[PDB]
């Protein structure tokens, strides 16, 4: 139905042409079929063009009566379900994305919905008799795409129904953590994780002073077991972030954080290993010293197995962290209780690792426990093979026990 | 009479291997000490007479060496002669470099596998073979005997004082094969110098040595190639280090070829493989394979998560 | 001190508990892992009193102990005093039933349903179903939904009474807020649908699979789906369509492609499960739509029952239904744009052979296996040679030969290899059929000419197809057309063609017999024994080791002796060896 534009039309058909338009953009184009329909395709790009724009600036075009009409315009468009991937894993830096196509036009209806909740003139009142749970729950399936640019949209949609409509907090967050649940514990199979983490991002950043016992089970319950899926390199930043963020507001919430963190402690995964450390410097440099010493045995225990391991990588950020002096000075405060762990890894990866470059840095963080806290360093080299002596004897006793244990059984 | 049963314990090694079925990790410790027995007596020049069959990189793909075999014939029945990059990237790279130096150690003359960039410690630690080591014995021990292993691989191989095969590329540090002969490849694969351009180099357009934007090696130009085929006597440089979406490249007008044997690499880049069969009098044929036809897809179960250990 | 027969041991149990729950993780998880040894070292009367109610209370560690010692209990029922105790087993398993991690909680409950057996009547009523009870009605979904697996174990044993508790309990765990343990119900919906009785199998587990098929998420739709097949297994034919069918009608035409997916890949399974009149009635135009969906992968799904689903209609209609609403289908899948479909519609195609007849496969089953032949497409080339044995017996062998031997003979050299492949494996049918004269005229060329095929493995086919065609022809012909050849290719200037003349020879020796295998073959291996190249060499003495058994003694004594003896003396490594063992074999040295 050939229509005018609105900028032709007396302010009188205004409102009904805007209308008009928006039921002619209710018309879906088939775009995988590049020839087909092309004239009509423009007129319709065209159109989403003068329905964008139009409702930027406070007008009053935005009646009571338009409200239905955009919501059934946008849920034709974006709604829909998402095709099968020939992929089940994908890699960032090689592997490549599979675009939607009808973007064109997807990402006009994108900007046209971005900018009616941005709108001057919104009202949250009554536009929620539209913008429901039940529009929520198809617009979070869509996370799932496997367009970016989709998803950047849905990230932008989302922020701004959980910050207009605050009757459906409730409901954004449930979904989302039965989302992540999903996808943590049963089929990893989600592309919108990183873009809904950014949304957690800032919600967790607006929080209150008492903090619900709702967000604690949230962040430990979800935010932490969310640390084991492989495929962690697509979001640690805004996982990091999350867990930061949260340790800022509350940061007595530390130690269920650091126990999560080493009871899912990567130990296939070595560049996820490496993550793990980069993610616990910052939690390290966001830590308080009551909240550190709490933790501080079992912690250091893990970085003493970090520098102890064969991995380069792994040890080359588990010895960096002797180079942030934050962390260097609790080292410093709680020197005769973590200097024992970490003094037999040490002497031990002084001798046997195979990188002339980890057995120099081994060697300045041996410096750095003999300039600091000498006699915890003397009296433990003269205890030295004594203790191995120690260690050895309680080997061969728990061999020739297993041996007599397995005699019995016989 | 010790050698006997233990070559009955080496061809049950290669039949349990040639089912993607891993050895145990005395049996790869054993089978690592004899292969550095072996590999010792080698030069860094490798003296090979043909007829041979020249393979690139395989990086893991263990059903796809299946395919190789497939197609270029059997071992001991048709000689071959690798050009490193065995593990990483592969789903089972532990599979495929066991069977692969069990083969060595079977059949002394009738392989020989060379040393590539990804037989290198930092390089396994990195793209993940050190992990596949981890999940498929528990500790580190096998990725330990298969690193020692790695640094006693020749560094590159002469087919019939003609063809010259080495995984990388040619080296602005070396001029004769003597000064390769004069290397001591008993050590990790440095960051520059011969040794380590040799497995990082690769061919360009750009006339000279230039910069690789690998990180390491360099960039040589058709002007080097020919140089360094003239004043040793060659007559083509068979090398591999680089994708090849054909199976197999010339370059630098029939003075060098690039041939990859890992056919879709990584299961994404869906590139033809393949290798070179060079007959009793050097009469080279080129054969180009498609990715083996994997089995069929079982109820996909809940992978082990990676804390568990 | 040892016992008079008691199992109890003055064992000290503390450097025991020493190792369980001390030093690092894989210490202590051999030592899980050894937790069988440790509870006979204890005995009976110790493990129940003494290591039981240590694992009960120590909720430490990581998960991967907690699996280890899950499958562990799960085997502890004769350790701890026989079906008696096994109630001790149910506090420590009913922990790790609650754990996060899947695994763990997936082994628990497999644990559970594995001593669930063991259990009296009492036992059950008295500590299994309350845990049921406890597990299902916990605050986290993991309790729920490893829960959820409890019931079919325990519903058959217990009383009349608990029934009904237990059977609104498993309504309560269907209409949960969660969607985690909603995918786990409609899972195990069937599952607990078949250990129920018929007068509550349509009264409440009905209702139940509705309303799991009409959800909001299609995720659990496609389970609802699914156990379909296990609830249409119960009710008869009369009540299905008023209790199944109207699920089933939108079900087939849902929002979701992967609902309809299932509804394709479970099709002739519900064809078989639920009637064959309402499949006439109702599931023929569902497979029309199916197969014209607008998915591809449900389009390649629907496909790929064509033929089981065609040959189990009535057997008085099938002859209109094939042709009149499902052959026009089948010829516009043929032309399909995904190779998927094409590829999963022509390797079951022709299994609609006998279904039609010789005249309908000719005149409308013919062109389009031809078309198939010439796709481009590898995977429908192959999978249309496949099954080309069953057409050959539709229709007659001339007519074969009249309208898809041309095709074969084309695809005999095809560029990807395992086409070729499967041309050589349907050679042997071929020519035993055809006759030697028409072979030897057309298809000899093609046989013989895959000896120096550039693939390896076809040059194995062949080898092999040499005995078939010998085992078709007679060792005379053999003789006559085989042999020459074979021995013409030992001048072969590549040493890989020249092994074929000896692979030739190792699988003809087996057919040809001693004569023609002493005067025709073993010239040729006795003058290859002197090859430049060692391969060739030891794969003489190979090829001498193999063929032995078939010449007399007299025969290895005088020219097989002397040729091994002097191998062994030969320069490579390899071929003394294959010599030395080709003589040991032989009994000769
Ligand atoms: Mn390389
Ligand atoms: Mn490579």
């Amino acid at each position: 139905t050939p229509l005018p534009l609105l900028k032709d039309v007396p302010s009188s058909e205004q409102p009904e042409l805007f209308l008009k338009k928006l039921q002619q953009c209710c018309v879906i184009f088939d775009f995988m079929d590049t020839l087909s329909d092309l004239k009509m395709k423009e007129y319709k790009r065209s159109t989403l063009n003068e329905l964008v724009d139009y409702i930027t600036i406070s007008r009053g075009c935005l009646t009571e009566q338009t409200y239905p009409e955009v919501v059934r315009m946008v849920s034709c468009n974006i709604f829909r379900t998402l095709p099968p991937s020939d992929s089940n894993e994908f890699d960032p830096e090689e592997d490549e994305p599979t675009l939607e196509a009808s973007w064109p036009h997807l990402q006009l209806v994108y900007e046209f919905f971005i900018r009616f909740l941005e709108s001057q003139e919104f009202q949250p009142s009554i536009a929620k008799k539209y913008i429901d749970q039940k529009f929520v729950l198809q617009l979070l399936e869509l996370f799932d795409s496997e367009d970016p640019r989709e998803r950047d949209y849905l990230k932008t949609v989302l922020h701004r129904i959980y910050g207009k409509f605050l009757g459906l907090r409730a409901f954004i967050r449930k979904q989302i953590n039965n989302i992540f649940l999903r996808f943590v514990y049963e089929t990893e199979h989600f592309n919108g994780v990183a873009e809904l983490l950014e949304i957690l991002g800032s919600i967790i950043n607006g929080f209150a002073l008492p903090l619900k016992a709702e967000h604690k089970q949230f962040l430990v319950k979800v935010l932490i077991p969310l640390h084991t899926v492989r495929s962690l390199s697509l979001f640690h930043a805004q996982l990091a972030y999350c867990i930061v963020q949260f340790l800022e507001k509350d940061p007595s919430l530390t130690e269920p954080v650091i126990r999560g963190l080493m009871k899912f402690w990567p130990k296939t995964c070595s560049q996820k290993e490496v993550m793990f450390l980069g993610e616990l410097e910052e939690i390290l440099d966001v830590i308080e010293p009551s909240q550190f010493v709490k933790i501080q045995e079992p912690l250091f225990k893990q970085i003493a197995k970090c520098v102890s391991s064969p991995h380069f990588q792994v040890a080359e950020r588990a010895l960096y962290y002797w180079n942030n002096e934050y962390i260097m000075s609790l080292i410093e405060e709680n020197s005769n209780v973590i200097l024992p762990i970490m003094f037999s890894s040490l002497y031990r990866i002084s001798k046997e690792h195979w990188n002339p470059a980890i057995v120099a840095l081994v060697y300045n963080v041996l410096k750095a426990f003999m300039e600091m806290n000498s006699t915890m360093f003397d009296e433990l080299t003269a205890t030295y093979k004594s203790d191995r002596q120690r260690e050895k004897k309680k080997e061969k006793e728990r061999e020739e026990l297993w041996k007599k244990l397995e005699d019995l059984e016989l | 009479m010790d050698e006997k049963v233990f070559t009955k314990e080496l061809d049950q090694w290669i039949e349990q291997l040639n089912e993607c079925k891993q050895l145990s990790e005395s049996q790869v410790k054993s089978l690592c000490e004899k292969a550095k027995e072996i590999l010792t007596k080698e030069s860094n020049v490798q003296e090979v007479r043909c007829p041979v069959t020249v393979c690139g990189d395989v990086h893991g793909q263990f059903h796809d060496l299946m395919e190789l075999f497939r197609i270029g014939g059997k071992s001991p029945d048709t000689n071959y002669l690798f050009m490193g990059d065995y593990v990483d990237r592969g789903y089972y790279s532990v599979e495929t470099v066991t069977l692969l130096v069990a083969l060595k150690v079977r059949y002394r003359e009738r392989i020989t596998i060379l040393r590539g960039n990804h037989e290198s410690r930092q390089i396994t630690q990195v793209y993940g073979f050190y992990d596949e080591c981890l999940r498929k014995y528990g500790n580190a021990n096998v990725w330990k005997y298969f690193t020692d292993l790695f640094d006693y691989l020749p560094l590159t191989a002469l087919v019939d004082g003609q063809i010259f095969c080495l995984h990388g590329g040619l080296s602005p540090s070396i001029d004769t094969l003597d000064h390769i002969r004069a290397l001591d490849r008993l050590q990790e694969v440095p960051h520059e110098g011969p040794m380590c351009d040799l497995l990082w180099s690769d061919p360009d357009d750009r006339g000279g040595w230039g910069i690789s934007p690998r990180g390491a090696g360099y960039t040589f130009g058709q002007d080097i190639s020919e140089t360094f085929n003239h004043a040793n006597g060659l007559t083509l440089v068979s090398r591999a280090h680089q994708l090849v979406m054909e199976g197999y490249n010339w370059c630098h007008d029939r003075n060098v070829v690039t041939i990859f044997s890992a056919p879709n690499y990584c299961y994404r880049c869906g590139n033809q493989a393949a290798i070179m069969e060079l007959d009793d009098t050097l009469k080279y044929s080129f054969l180009q394979f498609d990715p083996a036809p994997r089995r069929g897809e079982p109820h996909v179960t809940r992978r082990t998560p990676d804390y568990f250990l | 001190m040892a016992a008079a027969d008691g199992d109890d041991s003055l064992y000290p149990i503390a450097v025991l508990i020493d190792e369980l729950r001390n030093e690092d993780v894989q210490l202590r998880l051999n030592s899980i892992k050894k937790l069988s040894t440790i509870a006979l070292a204890l005995g009976v009367e110790r493990t129940r009193s003494e290591l039981l109610p240590f694992l009960t209370d120590t909720i430490y560690d990581e998960d991967e102990v907690l699996l280890a010692l899950a499958e562990q209990l799960g085997t502890f029922t004769t350790l701890v005093g026989g079906p008696e105790y096994v109630h001790c087993l149910l506090p420590p398993l009913e922990s790790l039933a609650t754990v996060e991690e899947t695994v763990v909680r997936d082994k628990a409950v497999e644990s559970l349903r594995a001593i669930s057996h063991e259990h009296s009547p009492s036992d059950l009523e008295a500590h299994f179903v309350p845990l049921v009870k406890r597990l299902a009605g916990g605050d986290w979904f993991t309790s729920r939904t490893s829960a959820c697996g409890l019931f079919s174990v325990c519903y058959p044993r217990v009383s009349s009474a608990v029934k009904a508790e237990l059977r609104q309990y498993f309504r309560n765990l269907c209409s949960d807020d969660t969607p985690m343990v909603r995918r786990a119900a409609a899972s195990k919906l069937g599952e607990f649908a078949k250990v129920l009785e018929l007068d509550n199998v349509k009264s409440e587990i009905i209702p139940m699979f509705s309303n799991l098929a009409s959800d909001e998420q299609d995720s659990v739709r496609l389970l609802a789906v699914e156990a379909c097949v296990n609830i249409a297994q119960l009710l008869p034919q009369e009540d299905l369509e008023a209790l199944v069918m109207p699920t089933l009608r939108q079900a087939a035409e849902d929002k979701s492609w992967r609902v309809r997916y299932m509804v394709a890949d479970k099709f002739t399974e519900l064809q078989k499960a639920v009637g064959p009149e309402i499949t006439k009635t109702d599931l023929v135009p569902a497979f029309q739509n199916l197969m014209k969906d607008c998915e591809a992968e449900v389009r390649a799904a629907a496909s790929h029952k064509v033929k089981e689903f065609c040959e189990n209609l009535s057997a008085d209609c099938r002859e209109n239904v094939i042709m009149s609403q499902i052959l026009p289908c089948i010829k516009e899948l043929v032309s399909d744009a995904n190779q998927h479909v094409k590829s999963a519609l022509a390797s079951v195609i022709m299994g609609l052979s006998p279904i039609l007849g010789k005249d309908n496969t000719i005149e409308h089953l013919l062109p389009l296996f031809l078309a198939q032949l010439k796709d481009e497409c590898p995977e429908v080339r192959l999978n249309i040679i496949s099954n080309l044995d069953c057409v050959n017996e539709v229709i007659g062998i001339r007519q074969l030969s009249q309208s898809l031997l041309p095709a074969i003979v084309e695809l005999a050299e095809d560029a990807k290899w395992r086409v070729r492949l499967a041309i050589i494996e349907y050679m042997p049918l071929l020519a035993g059929q055809l006759g030697v004269e028409f072979f030897d005229e057309k298809l000899n060329s093609l046989c013989m000419a895959w000896l120096v095929d550039h693939v390896y493995a076809i040059r194995e086919a062949a080898t092999s197809n040499l005995k078939k065609l010998v085992e078709k022809f007679g060792k005379e012909w053999a003789h006559a057309t085989i042999i020459p050849k074979v021995l013409a290719m030992s001048g072969d200037p590549n040493y890989l063609h020249r092994m074929t003349t000896l692979f030739c020879i190792n699988v003809l020796s087996e057919v040809c017999g001693q004569d023609i295998t002493t005067k025709h073959m073993l010239p040729t291996v006795l003058r290859m024994a002197g090859d430049p190249v060692a391969n060739v060499r030891f794969n003489v003495a190979k090829s001498l080791q193999k063929i032995g058994p078939i010449l007399d003694n007299s025969t290895l004594q005088s020219e097989v002796k002397p040729i091994l003896e002097k191998l062994t003396q030969d320069q490579d490594v390899d071929v003394k060896y294959f010599a030395q063992e080709a003589l040991t074999v032989l009994s000769l040295a």
